[PDB]
RNA sequence: UAAUAGCGCCGCAAUUCAUGCUGCUUGCAGCCUCUGAAUUUUGUUAAAUGAGGGUUAGUUUGACUGCAGUCUUGCUUUCUGACCCUGGUAGCUGCUCACCCUGAUGCUGCUGUCAAUAGACAGGAUAGGUGCGCUCCCAGCAAUAAGGGCGCGGAUGUACUGCUGUAGUGGCUACUGAAUCACCCCCGAUCAAGGGGGAACCCGGGUUGAAAGGAGAAGUCAUUUAAUAA
């Protein structure tokens, strides 16, 4: 999981104001620096059975979060899969 | 303090090696191997308990390597109006077996079960008499078809009860009878007593002439009011820096009786 | 302190016969000294089973020819013995937790010493409960079965481990510590390789625990863990 550091560095880049603790833009950029990171470690550890439940589950909590978004706001949604380098 | 010491050890029990205890070892051993089934009678303080309870020492369970124990005697005192289910409880605790609930017929037949496997060869149940009449039928049931001797313990009351019914005297028909002391027994015995129970820093001088007309009197020839009087009188001699018994001190024992 | 019960095994004890034991009537009589089936009992310095994790191209179960003589190979597995350990730091990574109640096929449970902090040190497979074990039971913990209660902030168009977080517990990779044995000891080789020196016993030769094999591919099933979804 991330450091500290870095969490409170992708809220105020993510956040709409410092105290949005929480908002779909933060939840899903929150998520997409953890998938990020882990396939990375899951590309070399290929035997590492664990962390496959791990992936899944986080790659599946990005796409809910998304498809929400998408009919709230799709000005929302278009600008965040932009920042985020998805497609 | 060292009065301390022998006023708590003149109130405890122990067991002194008399003729009559001598008798009934033999003739229960006698009844053992032959396997047959009898009783012992006598009066109220004449120490039938304590012969027994002597006995069982005689025969502490047996053991070898593959084999369960052999428990050869068995003794048990029922309860007042001891059913077959009290009896029977009595008989599987003396065992050390845990005891569940259950009907009578679960407790019969968890008592055959254990009297039989672990091996019996004689039951002995002090005072018979307070067996309710019907349990006699559990009692011939064990002694007919198990190979145990069963020995009732009880005074003249019990065959007061017995005589109630044909089919159980029968059974038991044989018996030996305790008595009281008397002329050369008693004055013998009086001497074991001071010697071997009281254990004084010196001689009373109990077998003499003015001393057994005052425990004769006082005791009638039971052993236990024998025992019980002399320990009394020894336990308050004590307390008055007499290191014996005295003919006051006795004669103050006995004048309670 | 506690673990009473339930369930599965292990013998021990009968009781009933036979697939057994004596006969000849080759099918009956007879019993339980054996060897075995069935029921029921038991928990007795009875007896018998008895899963903490690992270690040898180990030994014996082999082929051929008339039980004697030749040749012999190190494959894949199941036990019995014996020995060793109860681990080390260097990264990567999963899950879990605001705080409470219920407490799950949940985790933990040995001896000795010091602390009596939650942890070190030295022993160790006897290691919570019984003859031996469990998803059962007892004790402690319980966020990491699940359900319910519910505080403040973010979001609030159905999404929301999504906040209150530095620890707990796993996974994986690289290096490393011990045993690398089959009667012990010593020097080596692991797609190969053996050799040298002793102890004990039997009648200068043997002995110094046994046993099994028809192999590959593919589909399918049952339970059992994770993920997703209505
Ligand atoms: N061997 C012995 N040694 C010492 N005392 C004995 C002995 N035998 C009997 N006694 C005396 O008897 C006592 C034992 O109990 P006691 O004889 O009074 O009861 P009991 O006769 O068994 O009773 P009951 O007949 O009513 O069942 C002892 O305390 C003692 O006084
Ligand atoms: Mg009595």
């Amino acid at each position: 999981s991330l450091s500290t550091e870095a969490t409170a560095k992708i809220v105020s880049e993510f956040g709409r104001d410092a105290n949005d603790t929480g908002s779909t833009e933060v939840q899903v950029a929150l998520l997409t620096a953890q998938i990020n990171h882990l396939q990375g470690h899951f590309a070399e550890h290929k035997k590492d059975h664990h962390s496959r439940r791990g992936l899944l589950r986080m790659v599946s909590q990005r796409r809910k979060l998304l498809d929400y978004l998408k009919r709230k706001d799709v000005a929302r949604y278009t600008q965040l899969i932009e920042r985020l380098g998805l497609r | 303090e060292w009065l301390q010491a022998e006023i708590a050890r003149l109130k405890g029990k122990s067991i002194v090696p008399l003729q009559q205890v001598k008798t009934l070892h033999d003739w229960l051993d006698g009844k053992r191997k032959a396997r047959k089934s009898c009783r012992v009678v006598g009066e109220s303080r004449t120490g039938k308990t304590v012969a027994c309870d002597a006995y069982r020492y005689r025969h502490k369970p047996q053991q070898e390597a593959g084999r369960p124990p052999t428990v050869p005697v068995v003794y048990i005192r029922p309860h007042q109006k001891c059913g077959p289910k009290d009896l029977f409880k009595k008989i599987t605790e003396y065992l050390k077996y845990r005891v569940t609930k259950g009907t009578v017929s679960d407790f019969r037949d968890r008592t055959i079960e254990v009297l039989k496997g672990c091996g019996v060869e004689m039951l002995i149940i002090d005072e018979a008499d307070r067996l309710k009449p019907e349990t006699f039928a559990d009692v011939r049931d064990i002694a007919e078809d198990l190979g145990i001797a069963v020995v009732l313990v009880g005074t003249d009351r019990l065959d007061a009860v017995i005589k109630r019914d044909e089919q159980v005297l029968e059974r038991f028909r044989a018996h030996l009878r305790f008595g009281k002391l008397s002329g050369e027994d008693f004055k013998n015995t009086v001497e074991m007593w001071e010697q071997m129970v009281l254990k004084l820093p010196v001689s009373s001088n109990l077998k003499s002439k003015e001393m057994l007309r005052i425990l004769t009197s006082a005791t009638e020839g039971y052993i236990g009011r024998l025992d019980e009087i002399l320990r009394e009188a020894a336990i308050r001699s004590l307390s008055r820096g007499l290191k014996k018994i005295d003919k006051a001190v006795l004669q103050e024992v006995a004048k309670e009786y």
